[PDB]
RNA sequence: AGCGCCGUUCCGAAGGGACGGGCGAUGGCCUCCGUUGCCCUCGGCCGAUCGAAAGGGAGUCGGGUUCAGAUCCCCGAAUC
RNA sequence: CUGUUUAAUUAAAACAAAGCAUCGCGAAGGCCCGCGGCGGGUGUUGACGCGAUGUGAUUUCUGCCCAGUGCUCUGAAUGU
RNA sequence: GGCGAGCCCGAGGGGCUCUCGCUUCUGGCGCCAAGCGCCCGCCCGGCCGGGCGCGACCCGCUCCGGGGACAGUGCCAGGU
């Protein structure tokens, strides 16, 4: 062993792998933020329906706590219909705004009419 | 009553130097088994203006002999040195205008500046624009050298200490008047907040121990001496005596 | 032999760079590193006290390992063959209803303490006292101890040596107070000799100090002056 | 057995069997950090009868203060 | 005494990264590849981190749209 | 001379200014800050520099006094 | 170590007494070793891929220099 170098460092350890001898809180936390709590309220406004029929684009409030991809997701998996780009926008009153355009396969006045509004 | 101007220097608040454009600090090479057993060739790039500094910085490229890596450092510039010109360093370095050598090995009555106190600080003495030291009075055993400072002031130092040969480049330099109070302005805003020069009987009686009054008059003897505290000493320190001068020092 | 040159570089200033040395006598060793080691300079160039400079004046490796090899069958038990020994000495006399099955058995005995009582009230027939010990305050009565009551001892280097014939990491002190008859001769032969090295000698040793050696540099600077002085007278 | 040798040497403290380890021992704490762990006691009768027993859970730390 | 204070390289074992090679194990179509552990070798950070909606900072423009939006929405045409 | 100043009574003959000079300091230092550390500002600095002062461009001048108050130097030569 | 010098004895040689050296016209380049001597699994006396030493002298107890029983630190006492 020949040490050219004028400086000492610490040595390469082996540093030990995380392996607990029990679990810290028993079950994993569930997911709060699901695609029912997601997307809570569709806006039923004059310019929220003009641009069902203007737009092929759904209008939804939604929790702040969500993103486009998870807004993608939700509209996915609830409604099975697909989703071109979500513009989100923030309320003043507090709440997210979302603009779901569809796809152009699909009809947005179909969808409202099936989802009621 | 109210802190004096002198001691605000100490704060550090306004006082600062106006660090940030200047390059950087001048230094030499820290020693080397190279600078104390032979001698390294460098190359110097460019020269700088360092402000605050009315003398030249210049930037001499080095090789590192240990590995592969070109070092870039910071000299004084001397006066007559140019961009290319092989600067040398080292103790058995052939004497020329520019070449840093040990004081030990340079003959007596050498006119050299950018020297060291103590043997590797990277130079210390004589770094003004213009200024040089002499060195006399080698010694075989004990080995130590009279150096002939810029005051006049004759100093014994060790005789390994580092010196680089010629004088400081930019000499003259208070040969012109600043000749109005803008050339002052723009020179002491490049070096550092010290131009608040207000005079002392001019300001109030509890903010200096001289002012005030319905005539502008000092009142004290202004020979204040080395024991006084902190704000007192005002005007002349410790001065041994007054008026103009007699002789050139007349001081051993 | 086709091309196969031969490529030489030179070391010197101002050429071609250096090739990576050894060195070890330049490398930044850090706090406790450096405290160690002129911890020990420190030990060499100051004068110690003649109660301490016992150390390092110990017994030589061969009759070091007389002593080990003297001391390897007294072995105190470990906690395994001492459990053992209990299980299967409560077996034996559970079948056969004994009363006194093991006459006298021989073990020496550790710990500052248990041999300083044992010197105390002259049980001891041989005491050996380690080197390592870092406060030396607690090894420095024991040889004027041993002196005064008449119990040879024999300083012997290395603490861990002297563990690992008691099965623990510091014992600092071995008491020979039981030996046999195959073991009796040995054992005089030893205590004659330790008799003879230390004992005999303890005059001597109390008397002289210890250390004030000065580092090689300076011995080399003095001995420069020297010889320019002889120089100087011829 | 040893515990009253060693207050006995530690009590002349100014004698010079003592006062060499002491320059010693101060030179290597001065050297050190200002608060750390020792594993080991260095008095041990001192430490005993202050309260140390030789198991696990009692620690010794080293200590420096600055006088005046 | 102390909530704490000084200081930003000073008195610090202050890099957990990587090329190549060898050994071992696992997995996938064991053809051929990908991971994990060990060893050798390399590796000035001018020292964690913050600090500009006018400093530095890759790349979107034309037309139309509402009572309130616009380089964001629709159409068309590009780029990182 | 240009400039600055008493915001909410003064704009000046006041302050500042270049010039003239003086003193301390060769870094274990001068002038200072800090309650504290051989902690900090000057200092990324070295007598053409730093710090503290009087006067206030140019021309011509810088009279005489150390009695007093200061400042400084020296010899344990000598009182306290 | 002689491609070097030295002061003497002196026939080759001796080292009383000493110096280190292998970069000075050039705004070039210079790192991760060439060579040598050994040790392995491979082709019948052949070929592939590896390891060690010399190159790059040995030992030592402070990284190297400059101060150093002073300076400073803590307390007490007297000046200012
Ligand atoms: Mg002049
Ligand atoms: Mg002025
Ligand atoms: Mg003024
Ligand atoms: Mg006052
Ligand atoms: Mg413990
Ligand atoms: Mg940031
Ligand atoms: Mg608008
Ligand atoms: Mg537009
Ligand atoms: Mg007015
Ligand atoms: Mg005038
Ligand atoms: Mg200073
Ligand atoms: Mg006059
Ligand atoms: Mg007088
Ligand atoms: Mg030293
Ligand atoms: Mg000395």
């Amino acid at each position: 062993k020949i040490r050219t170098s004028p400086t000492f460092r610490r040595p390469k350890t082996l540093r030990l792998r995380r392996q607990p001898k029990y679990p810290r809180k028993s079950a994993p936390r569930r997911n709060k933020l699901d695609h029912y709590a997601i997307i809570k309220f569709p806006l039923t406004t004059e310019s929220a329906m003009k641009k069902i029929e203007d737009n092929n684009t759904l209008v939804f409030i939604v929790d702040v706590k969500a993103n486009k991809h998870q807004i993608k997701q939700a509209v996915k998996k609830l409604y099975d219909i697909d989703v071109a780009k979500v513009n989100t926008l923030i309320r003043p009153d507090g709440e997210k705004k979302a603009y779901v355009r569809l796809a152009p396969d699909y009809d947005a006045l179909d969808v409202a009419n099936k989802i009621g509004i | 009553g109210r802190v004096i101007r002198g001691q605000r220097k100490g704060a550090g608040s306004v006082f600062r130097a106006h660090v940030k454009h200047r390059k950087g600090a001048a230094r030499l090479r820290a020693v080397d088994f190279a600078e104390r057993h032979g001698y390294i060739k460098g190359i110097v790039k460019d020269i700088i203006h360092d402000p605050g500094r009315g003398a030249p910085l210049a930037k001499v490229v080095f090789r590192d002999p240990y590995r592969f890596k070109k070092r870039t450092e910071l000299f004084i510039a001397a006066e007559g040195i140019h961009t290319g010109q092989f600067v040398y360093c080292g103790k058995k370095a052939q004497l020329n205008i520019g070449n840093v050598l040990p004081v030990g090995t340079m003959p007596e009555g050498t006119i050299v500046c950018c020297l060291e106190e103590k043997p590797g600080d990277r130079g210390k003495l004589a770094r003004a624009s213009g200024n040089y030291a002499t060195v006399i009075s080698h010694n075989p055993e004990t080995k130590k050298t009279r150096v002939k400072l810029p005051s006049g002031s004759k100093k014994v130092i060790s005789s390994a200490n580092r010196a680089v040969v010629g004088v400081v480049a930019g000499g003259g330099r208070i040969d012109k008047p600043i000749l109005k109070a803008g050339r002052a302005y723009h020179k002491y805003k490049a070096k550092r907040n010290c131009w608040p020069r207000v005079r002392g009987v001019a300001m109030n009686p509890v903010e200096h121990p001289f002012g005030g009054g319905n005539h502008q008059h000092i009142g004290k003897p202004s020979t204040i001496r080395r024991d006084a505290p902190a704000g007192r000493k005002v005007g002349l320190i410790a001065a041994r005596r007054t008026g103009r001068l007699r002789g050139t020092k007349t001081v051993q | 032999n086709p091309l196969f040159e031969k490529r030489p570089k030179n070391f010197g200033i101002g050429q071609d760079i250096q090739p990576k040395r050894d060195l070890t006598r330049f490398v930044k060793w850090p706090r406790y590193i450096r405290l160690q080691r002129q911890r020990a300079i420190l030990y060499k160039r100051l004068k110690v006290p003649p109660a301490i400079n016992q150390f390092t004046q110990a017994l030589d490796r061969q009759t070091a390992t007389q002593l080990l090899k003297l001391a390897h069958k007294y072995r105190p038990e470990t906690k395994q063959e001492k459990k053992q020994r209990l299980l299967a000495r409560a077996e034996k006399k559970a079948a056969g209803k004994g009363d006194v099955p093991t006459k006298r058995p021989p073990v020496l005995r550790a710990g500052v303490n248990t041999v300083t009582t044992l010197v105390e009230n002259k049980k001891a027939q041989l005491v050996v006292i380690a080197h390592d010990v870092d406060p030396i305050e607690l090894v420095v009565f024991l040889p004027a101890l041993c002196r005064k009551m008449g119990v040879p001892y024999c300083i012997i280097k290395g603490k861990a040596r002297l563990g690992r014939l008691v099965h623990r990491k510091t014992c600092t002190t071995v008491a020979f107070t039981q030996v046999n008859s195959e073991d009796k001769g040995a054992l005089a032969k030893l205590v004659e000799a330790i008799r003879t090295n230390y004992n005999d000698r303890y005059d001597e040793i109390r008397r002289h100090w210890g250390g004030n050696v000065l580092g090689p540099k300076s011995v080399a600077r003095i001995a420069k002056l020297e010889k320019a002085k002889a120089k100087e007278l011829a | 057995g040893a515990y009253k040798y060693i207050q006995e040497l530690w009590r002349k403290k100014q004698s010079d069997v003592m006062r060499f380890l002491l320059r010693v021992r101060c030179w290597q704490y001065r050297q050190l950090s200002a608060l750390h762990r020792a594993p080991r006691p260095t008095r041990p009768d001192k430490a005993r009868r202050l309260g140390y027993k030789a198991k696990q859970g009692y620690v010794i730390y080293r200590i420096r203060v600055r006088r005046g």
